[PDB]
RNA sequence: GAAAUGAGCGGAGUAUUUGAGCUGUGCACGGCGCGCACGCACUCUUCUCCGUGAUGCUCCAUGUUGGCGAUGAAAUGGGGUGCCCCCACCCGUCUUGAAACACGGACCAAGGAGUCAAACAGACGCGCAAGGGAGGAGAUAUGGUUGCCAGUACUUUCUCGUACUGAAAGGGAGAUGCAAAAUGCAUCUGUGGUGUGCACACGUCAUUUGCCCAACACCG
RNA sequence: UGCAAGGCCGGAAAGAAAAGAAUUAGAGGCACCAAGUGGGCCUUCUUCGGUAAGCGGAGCAGGCGAUGCGGAAUGAACCGC
RNA sequence: UAAGCCCAAUUAGUGAUUGCCCAUUAUUCCUUUGGUAAGGGCGGAAACAAAGGAGAAAGUGUAGCCCUUCCGAUGUAGAUGUGGCCUGGAGGUUAGGACGAAGCUUAUGGCGUGAGCCUAAGAUGGACCGGCCUCUAGUGCAGAUCUUGGUUGGCGU
C-alpha cells in the first residue's frame, strides 16, 4: 500500500516538554511534573523559562497519530491480526509487538506482503524491490 | 481583552446524558432523543428531558393521583372524546386507600405489581414508552404528570431549625433529646415559629 | 424479544470481537466486512448479516445470515460461492438484497479479495522462483 | 426510490422558490437604496440653501443637534470603577476598540459624561456609518455572530418588513426613524482595529491636546485610520 | 471585506453601480469645470438679487 | 475502593485540599462535642436547638412491652383484607372480620374513608373511628 | 501581637458578586398575621364565603356542561 | 467546618482495637459458617447416636 | 439591604410619623392622561397637539449681539 | 479547476437609467407690511441583461519550468556536540512581601505519609414500594467433596416506615351537601379553596380559554 | 346609596404617545452539599493620633496577594495592558 | 548649530489624511481545547470485478459518528471532571515466549498538549508474560535536621 494523504505536518512543538531543572539533578527525569511551587519561575511564567503543557498545543485532529510514512499504527501479535487491515490498508499499518519470536515474524512477514499491508517493523528490504 | 465578569454565573447545569446503568432507559434515550428533534411536540422535548434526570428527580406518582387528576379533566371533556393516555416519567405505586377507580391507560417507566394489578382489574391498561411511542408517537391526548417531592424525609430536614421561621426537622437519632434550650419558652427562650417573609 | 439495539448496549465495550489496540478499536469480527467496531458492520449481532470472503482459488464467497435461523447457530451462516471471475457489482447485490445498507462497502470488500487472490499469485510466482537453492530438512 | 424521488420533486421546488426570492429581494433593495440616495442627496442641498438665505440677510442658521453618536472604547478593561464599569458594559463596550453606534437624546449623554476617559465619542457621517456595516458589521443571528454577506440574511433577522436590505440598516442608524434601536440591537457591537498613524495621548481629552471626550464630527477622521 | 471586494459590495447595494457611475461624471475634469462656471453663476445671481 | 478516592486525584499536590495558611492539624477545635456552650454555641443553638438542659417526669425502668399499642386508620383497612373477600362485602350483608391485634395494630384510628365495610375487631379506637364505621355499615368489636 | 481591628474593604466587592438580591413583589409573602385583629377575623368570615361560592360556582360549571 | 451535621454520640473510647499496646475487646464472626457446618454435623452425628428416638 | 439581599423591613409606627407619598404622582398624572385621551379619540376628535422638539434646525434672527471678548478691565477684580 | 455563482467566468445587445446641466407648475423656504442659491410632489457622464442544486452525507486525490535523485546514493526530519545574536536571579517553604544576609537542601538506589471500622447526612447508581430489608439461626443439594465449597441455592419473628401530639395521665387527623345537634344527618368517581404554574384539548394572531401535573404564595 | 375588606361580572388597555423621553455580550425565580480563608498589604482621594516616619488607625474605590507581558535603566503595588 | 529646558510640527506658507520603533493588547488568518453552545447529514440515490480511493456509529466522554458555524481560554488556596495515564493482585476474554519472557541499557526513533505508550538495537539476559473489560489495594517521590545501604568532593590533604 501507499498511504492516504492529507495536509502538511505541522507539529506545533517538536521539543519535549521535560522537568524543571532536572538538569542539575540525576534523580529527576524527564518526565513533565508539573510546578506546585509559590515561588516557581515556570508556574509563573516568566519570559526566560521553559513552557508548560496547555491545550493549545494540540495536534491538527486531521494529521494527529499518524507517523511519518503516512499511516497510523496498529500493533499486532500474530497472522490473523493482519485480516483486519485489509480494508483499513492504506490507513493502517502493523507494528509486530516486541515479544513475538523470530518464527511467528515469518509468517506475518509473508502474509503482510501477499496480503499487502504495510508493517512499521518488518519486510521494509523486501517492500524496496516490489 | 473582554470584561466578561459576571458571564460564568449565567452558565447553568443542564447534563446531556444520564447517569443510569440501565440498558433500558438508554433505550428510550435512543428512542426519545429522536423524537425531540425530529418533531415540533412539546411532549418529546420534556418528556425527553425528564427522562435524563436521576432517580431522585424522577419521584413517583400514587395512582389514586393519577385518579383524580384524570377525574378533574374527564369533568370538562365533551364524552365524545374518551381520555387522554396519562403518561408520568416515573414509578406509579397503588393506593390503598383508594379501591374502586375507573378504566384509564397509563404509560409509566415502571409499575408496581400491585398497581399493575388494580389497573387492569378496573378495565384499564398499563403502557411502556415503546408502546406510547406508536399510540400518539407526539403526545396528542395525553396527561403528563409528575409525582410529589415534597413531603420526603430529606426535604423536611432542609433548613437550620433553630432560626425563627423554620419548621424543619434536626438530625436527632434520639427524638426525646433535643427539646429543651431553645425549643420551650421556659428554658431561657424558644425560637419564633412564625417570621414575616 | 432480545433486540439488536439492546445486545449493542451490552457489548459494545466488552466483547471477545473488539480488539481496542492502542486507541484504535479494530473488530476481530469474522462477518465484518471493515473491520469497525461499528454496530452497522458487526455481523454477529444484527438479525441479518452479510460478510463477502475468499473462496477457492480466485473465487469470492458470500456469507449470508438471513434473518430466520438465528435460533441455531449451525444453519444461521449460509455461504454462496461465486464464479472466479465474477463481476464485483453482482457481489454487492448479493449482499444488498438482504440488508442495502451494506452495499457500498462489499462492493469494496470483493474487489480488495480480487486485488488480493491476483497479488497472493504474484508473489508466489516470484517466492518460488528465488526458492531455486539448496536448502535442508523438507517437510511432509 | 419511491421515498427519495418525492424528496427532490420537493427539493426542485425550494431551488426555484430561492431563486425567485434572490431577485425579488434584489429589487426591492436596488429601489429602496434609490430612495434613500434621493433623500441624502436631496435633504443635504436643502441645507445648503437654508443657510445661504441666512447668511444673505445676515441671520444665522442654527443646524439641527446632532441625533446620532458613534462612540469607540480607547482605553483597556484594568482598574475600572463599577459605575463606570456597568456604563460601558450597558453600552456594549467590553473590549478596546469596540465601537457602538447610540442615540444622542439626555439618557445617553449622561451615560456618556460619567465614562469619558475610557471613550472617545463624536457625531459620524454618512459614510462612517456605511464603512462600519459593511466592513466590519456582523449581526446576532441564532446567538451567533456572523458575518453581513447579503441582504436575504438580514431580512432573515430583523423580520420587520421595513429593514430588508443594508441600506436600510444605514438608514435607521443616520437617520434615527422607528427603529433605531432594533437595528443596533440587531448587530453585533463593532470590532475596528486600533487606527494607522497612531493616538496623540490615551489619558487627556481632546481639548487638553489628547484623545478621549466628543469630537464635534472630527471622530470621522479618526475611525477612517480604523474601519 | 465589503467596502472593497467588487461582488459582496454589490450583493448588499444593487444601486453602487448607479453611485460609482454617478461619481465619474462628477470627477469628469470636463463637466467639473463648466460646473463651477454656472454654479458661480446661479448662486451670485440669487445672492445679488436677495440683496434688493 | 481505595481507586475512587480523592486521595488519588489530588496525589501529587502537597497540600491535600488542606490549604498552605491553615495546616491539616489535630484536633484543632476540640475531640467530639466539647465547646457546645463555648465555642461551638451558634452551631449548637441554630442547627440542634432544644439541646441542653432537663425536661419531664422520669420513668425509671420503663418498660416497652406493657405501651405497645400500633395505629391503624379506616382508610388503611384494606391492606388487612384478603382481595378475594372485599369484592362480596356490601352493607347490610355479610362483612368480613379483621383480627387487629394478629397483625400488629392495637388500635383503630378514623383517619380517612373507609373503602370496604368491614367487622374490625381491636383492642381500643377513638370517637372518631366508631361513629365512623358504624355508618359506613361494620362495626368495631372489643378485644383484648 | 497588635492586629487589624475592623475593615469593610472587599466587602461591598464581595456583596455583589452575587448580587444585591433585590426586594420581592407584594403578592409574595403578604401574610396578614399580626396585624389589626378585628379586621382579620372580619376578613376571614368573608373567605369561609368566598370558597362555598367557588365550590358552587365550579359545581354549576359542570351541569352547564353535561347538559350541553 | 462543622455543619448541619447529628450530634455523632459514637462510643468508642474504650481501648477496643488491637493495637500495638492494646489486646482489644474485639469479636469478629469469621468463623460463623464452619460453626454453622460443625453444629449440623454434630446434630447428624447425635442423630445415629441415640436413634431411633 | 443587609449584605447580599434587600430583606423587607416590616416596621411599625405611630401615624405622625408617616406622610402619604408623592412617589406615584407622575404615573397616576399621565394614566388618567390616558383616559382623557381615549375620550378625545373614540367619540370625538378634539385633541391638544403635539409638541413639536426644540432640538431641530431652525434659523436665527439675531435681535441683538455682542462680543465676547475678554476686555482689559475683566482682570481688575 | 474534484460542483470557478462574477460589474470579474460565460452567453445575449447597443443601449440601460445614475448623476451634471437647463428647467415647467403647485407647495415648502427667504425677505416685505418680491426673490428662490433650482428643496418636496408628479447637452455631457455611465456598460445593461439574464445564466448553471448538492442525482456530492464526509474526507482525500489533477498544473508549469529547472536543480537533485539511475539502487548507491539523494532528500526531508529526529537525535548528538559546539558556536553566534538574544532572553533568562535558586529551588522547596512560612509570609503583606524571598533571588535573599530567612529555614530545609553533597550524590544515588530502596522504602516513605488521608488508611480501615463504627454512627449519621447529602449527591448519584440499583432493587422493591405502603411497604422495605434483614440479622441470628436452621434446612438440604452437601449425611458430598483433598479441593472448588468460609461460596451458591432455599426458609422464618425483629427492625425502619405508613401518624402525630402531650411533662404525664392520655388522646388521636378525608371530601361534599343539608345544616347548626355539648360524638348532627345523608352521600362515597375523589384535587379543601384562591393567585401564579410544563404537557395536552378546542379557537385566534404573527396566544384567547379549559384542565392544570410538580411547585410556590395566601388561607381554610 | 358612603367607607374598609375578600371575591364575582362586564368594559378599556398610545402594553405605554409626543416633548432629547433610556440602555443592556438583560434567561427570572428556588434549593441541596461542601472546600479554602478568617495574619493581609499598597495606592488616587477623604481622614485620626504623631514633630515625624518605608509609623499607627479608619472611609470610598482600585490593585498586589494570586499574574505574567510591554514600558519607567533596576523596583510585589506606578504607566500601558 | 544639544543628544538640555519650554512650545510646536511631520517631510513643510506646496497645493490638506497616517514621519516610524517596539507588546502575551487590537483587527484578521490558521491550529487546539472547552461551551447554558447553535445548525445540518445518517431509509447507503443510481452506478462501478481483477489484470478515481476509503469512510458514514442516532452519538456525554475515544484514534472524538461526519461536516459547517459562533464565543471563551492565564491563576495561588480550593472544588470538580476526565472510553486520562501508571503499579501490585483477583474475575473474565484475547494472545506472546528457548527462532529468547521478565529485568537492564540508549546520539532507538516514532506520537501523545501531557502523565505516558510503542518500535528498534544490545557483540545483554536466560523463563516466564502482554493487551482489553471489570474487581481490588500496603498503588505514583525531590526535599520531612526523612529511614536503611552504598558512594563522593574535601584529599594523597
Ligand atoms: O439556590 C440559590 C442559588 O444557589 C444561588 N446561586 C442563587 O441563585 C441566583 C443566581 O445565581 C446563580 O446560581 C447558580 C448555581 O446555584 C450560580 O451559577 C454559578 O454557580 C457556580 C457554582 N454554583 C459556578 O459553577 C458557575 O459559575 C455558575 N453555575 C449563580 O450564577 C443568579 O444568576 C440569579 N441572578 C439570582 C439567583 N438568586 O439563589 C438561589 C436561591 O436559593
Ligand atoms: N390547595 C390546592 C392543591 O394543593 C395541593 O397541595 C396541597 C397538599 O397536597 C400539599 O400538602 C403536602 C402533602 O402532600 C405532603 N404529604 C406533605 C407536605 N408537607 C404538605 O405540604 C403542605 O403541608 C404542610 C402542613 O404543615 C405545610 O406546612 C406546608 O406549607 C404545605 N406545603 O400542599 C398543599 C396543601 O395546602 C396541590 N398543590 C394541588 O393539588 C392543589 O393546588
Ligand atoms: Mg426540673
Ligand atoms: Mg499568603
Ligand atoms: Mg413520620
Ligand atoms: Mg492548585
Ligand atoms: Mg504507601
Amino acid at each position: 500500500v501507499k498511504p492516504t494523504v492529507s495536509k502538511a505536518i505541522v507539529k506545533k512543538r517538536t521539543k519535549r516538554f521535560t522537568r524543571h531543572r532536572y538538569e542539575l539533578f540525576p534523580q529527576l527525569s524527564s518526565s513533565w511534573r508539573k510546578p506546585r511551587g509559590e515561588d516557581s519561575p515556570v508556574r509563573r511564567r516568566y519570559k526566560g523559562q521553559k513552557a508548560m503543557p496547555n491545550k493549545g498545543y494540540g495536534s491538527d485532529r486531521a494529521t494527529k497519530y499518524i507517523t511519518p510514512s503516512g499511516f497510523r499504527s496498529f500493533p499486532i501479535n500474530n497472522v490473523e491480526d493482519l485480516y483486519m487491515l485489509v480494508m483499513q490498508n492504506r490507513k493502517y499499518a502493523g507494528v509486530i509487538s516486541h515479544t513475538v519470536g523470530a518464527r511467528k515474524r515469518k509468517a506475518i512477514a509473508r502474509k503482510a506482503m501477499e496480503l499487502d499491508v504495510r508493517l512499521a517493523n518488518g519486510n521494509a528490504k523486501l517492500r524496496k524491490i516490489a | 481583552g473582554v470584561d466578561l465578569t459576571g458571564i460564568s454565573k449565567k452558565s447553568r447545569v443542564i447534563r446531556h446524558h444520564t447517569y443510569s446503568t440501565n440498558p433500558y432507559i438508554k433505550l428510550l434515550i435512543k428512542l426519545y432523543k429522536f423524537l425531540a428533534k425530529r418533531t415540533s411536540s412539546g411532549f418529546n422535548k420534556v418528556v425527553y428531558q425528564r427522562l435524563i434526570k436521576s432517580r431522585s428527580n424522577r419521584a413517583p406518582i400514587s395512582l389514586s393521583r393519577i385518579a383524580v387528576v384524570m377525574k378533574r379533566k374527564a369533568v370538562f371533556t365533551a364524552k365524545s372524546k374518551a381520555a387522554p393516555i396519562a403518561v408520568v416519567v416515573g414509578d406509579v405505586l397503588d393506593d390503598v386507600r383508594m379501591a374502586r377507580i375507573p378504566a384509564m391507560r397509563v404509560c409509566a417507566l415502571r409499575f408496581s405489581k400491585s398497581a399493575r394489578q388494580s389497573i387492569v382489574a378496573a378495565g384499564g391498561e398499563c403502557l411502556t414508552f415503546d408502546q406510547l411511542a406508536m399510540i400518539a408517537p407526539t403526545g396528542k391526548n395525553t396527561y403528563l404528570l409528575r409525582g410529589r417531592k415534597s413531603g420526603r424525609e430529606s426535604v423536611r430536614h432542609f433548613g437550620a431549625s433553630g432560626v425563627p421561621g423554620s419548621h424543619s426537622k434536626p438530625y436527632a437519632t434520639n427524638r426525646g433529646k433535643e427539646t429543651k434550650r431553645g425549643r420551650r419558652t421556659g428554658r431561657s427562650y424558644k425560637r419564633k415559629a412564625f417570621r414575616h417573609v | 424479544s432480545h433486540s439488536v439495539d439492546l445486545q449493542w448496549i451490552l457489548v459494545r465495550q466488552n466483547s471477545r470481537f473488539l480488539q481496542k489496540r492502542g486507541g484504535i478499536r479494530m473488530s476481530n469480527d469474522p462477518f465484518n466486512n471493515n473491520g469497525n467496531w461499528t454496530k452497522r458492520h458487526c455481523g454477529f449481532l444484527n438479525e441479518k448479516a452479510a460478510v463477502v470472503k475468499p473462496a477457492k482459488g480466485g473465487a469470492i464467497c458470500v456469507t449470508v445470515k438471513d434473518g430466520s435461523s438465528n435460533n441455531k447457530p449451525r444453519q444461521t451462516y449460509r455461504k454462496t460461492v461465486h464464479a472466479a471471475g465474477v463481476r464485483a457489482s453482482d457481489v454487492s447485490r448479493a449482499v444488498a438484497a438482504v440488508r442495502p445498507d451494506l452495499a457500498d462497502v462489499s462492493f469494496r470488500r470483493a474487489r480488495r479479495m480480487a486485488c488480493i487472490a491476483s497479488r497472493t499469485a504474484k508473489v508466489a510466482a516470484a517466492r518460488k522462483a528465488r526458492s531455486e537453492k539448496i536448502k535442508f530438512s523438507r517437510k511432509s | 426510490a419511491a421515498f427519495k424521488q418525492q424528496q427532490t420533486e420537493n427539493f426542485k421546488k425550494a431551488v426555484v422558490a430561492r431563486k425567485a426570492a434572490k431577485a425579488a429581494l434584489k429589487k426591492t433593495a436596488y429601489l429602496r437604496a434609490r430612495k434613500y440616495s434621493r433623500e441624502y442627496r436631496g435633504a443635504e442641498k436643502k441645507l445648503v440653501t437654508l443657510r445661504r438665505q441666512a447668511a444673505s440677510h445676515g441671520n444665522y442658521y442654527l443646524e439641527a443637534k446632532p441625533k446620532v453618536a458613534v462612540v469607540t472604547r480607547i482605553r483597556g478593561i484594568a482598574k475600572v470603577n463599577p459605575k463606570q464599569r456597568k456604563i460601558l458594559q450597558l453600552l456594549r463596550l467590553r473590549q478596546i476598540f469596540n465601537t457602538v453606534f447610540v442615540k444622542m437624546n439626555k439618557p445617553m449623554e449622561n451615560m456618556l459624561r460619567a465614562v469619558e476617559p475610557y471613550i472617545a465619542y463624536g457625531y459620524p457621517s454618512l459614510a462612517t456609518v456605511r464603512a462600519m456595516v459593511y466592513k466590519r458589521g456582523y449581526l446576532k443571528i441564532n446567538g451567533q455572530r456572523v458575518k453581513i454577506t447579503d441582504n436575504q440574511m438580514i431580512k432573515d433577522k430583523y423580520n420587520n418588513a421595513d429593514i430588508v436590505c443594508a441600506e436600510d440598516m444605514v438608514n435607521q442608524i443616520y437617520t434615527c426613524g422607528k427603529h433605531f434601536r432594533t437595528v443596533t440591537h440587531g448587530m453585533w457591537p463593532f470590532k475596528l482595529a486600533p487606527p494607522a498613524g497612531g493616538m496623540r495621548q490615551k489619558r487627556r481629552h481632546f481639548v487638553e491636546g489628547g484623545d478621549y471626550g466628543n469630537r464635534d464630527t472630527l471622530i470621522n477622521r479618526f475611525l477612517a485610520r480604523m474601519i | 471585506n465589503g467596502i472593497k471586494n467588487r461582488r459582496l459590495r454589490l450583493r448588499l447595494n444593487p444601486y453602487v453601480k448607479r453611485e460609482t457611475a454617478a461619481a465619474k461624471g462628477m470627477r469628469n475634469v470636463a463637466n467639473r469645470d463648466a460646473r463651477r462656471k454656472a454654479k458661480m453663476a446661479r448662486v451670485t445671481k440669487a445672492k445679488k438679487a436677495a440683496t434688493k | 475502593p481505595t481507586r475512587f478516592k480523592k486521595c488519588r486525584h489530588q496525589r501529587g499536590s502537597t497540600f491535600c485540599g488542606y490549604g498552605r495558611v491553615g495546616k491539616h492539624r489535630k484536633h484543632e477545635s476540640g475531640r467530639g462535642n466539647a465547646g457546645g456552650m463555648h465555642h461551638h454555641r451558634i452551631n449548637f443553638d441554630k442547627y440542634h436547638p432544644g439541646y441542653f438542659g432537663k425536661l419531664g417526669m422520669d420513668h425509671y425502668h420503663r418498660k416497652k412491652n406493657p405501651m405497645w399499642k400500633p395505629t391503624i386508620n379506616l382508610n388503611n383497612l384494606s391492606r388487612l383484607i384478603a382481595a378475594e373477600e372485599a369484592a362480596k362485602a356490601t352493607k347490610g350483608g355479610t362483612l368480613p372480620v379483621v383480627d387487629l391485634q394478629s397483625s400488629g395494630y392495637a388500635k383503630l384510628l378514623g383517619n380517612g374513608h373507609i373503602q370496604v365495610p368491614c367487622i374490625v375487631k381491636a383492642r381500643y379506637v377513638s370517637k372518631l373511628a366508631d361513629k365512623k364505621i358504624r355508618k359506613a355499615g361494620g362495626a368495631v368489636v372489643l378485644q383484648a | 501581637a497588635k492586629s487589624k481591628n475592623h475593615t469593610n474593604h472587599n466587602q461591598s466587592s464581595k456583596n455583589h458578586r452575587n448580587g444585591i438580591k433585590g426586594p420581592m413583589p407584594l403578592h409574595l409573602h403578604n401574610s396578614k398575621r399580626g396585624s389589626w385583629l378585628p379586621a382579620l377575623v372580619n376578613a376571614r368570615r368573608v373567605r369561609k364565603h368566598n370558597q362555598k361560592a367557588a365550590l358552587k360556582k365550579r359545581r354549576e360549571r359542570i351541569a352547564a356542561f353535561a347538559a350541553k | 467546618p462543622k455543619g448541619n451535621n447529628a450530634i455523632p454520640h459514637v462510643h468508642q473510647k474504650k481501648h477496643w482495637n488491637p493495637c500495638s499496646s492494646q489486646k482489644g475487646n474485639v469479636k469478629v464472626f469469621l468463623n460463623q459458617p464452619a460453626q454453622k457446618h460443625r453444629r449440623r454435623r454434630l446434630r447428624l452425628l447425635k442423630a445415629k447416636k441415640v436413634f431411633p428416638r | 439591604p443587609v449584605r447580599t439581599r434587600t430583606l423587607r423591613k416590616r416596621i411599625c409606627v405611630r401615624f405622625e410619623h408617616v406622610r402619604k407619598s408623592r412617589c406615584q404622582e407622575a404615573f397616576k398624572a399621565k394614566e388618567h392622561q390616558f383616559q382623557a385621551y381615549l375620550a378625545a379619540k373614540k367619540a370625538g376628535k378634539a385633541l391638544p397637539p403635539l409638541k413639536k422638539s426644540s432640538r431641530m434646525g431652525g434659523i436665527v434672527r439675531p435681535k441683538n449681539v455682542e462680543v465676547l471678548a475678554r476686555r482689559v478691565a475683566d482682570y481688575e477684580a
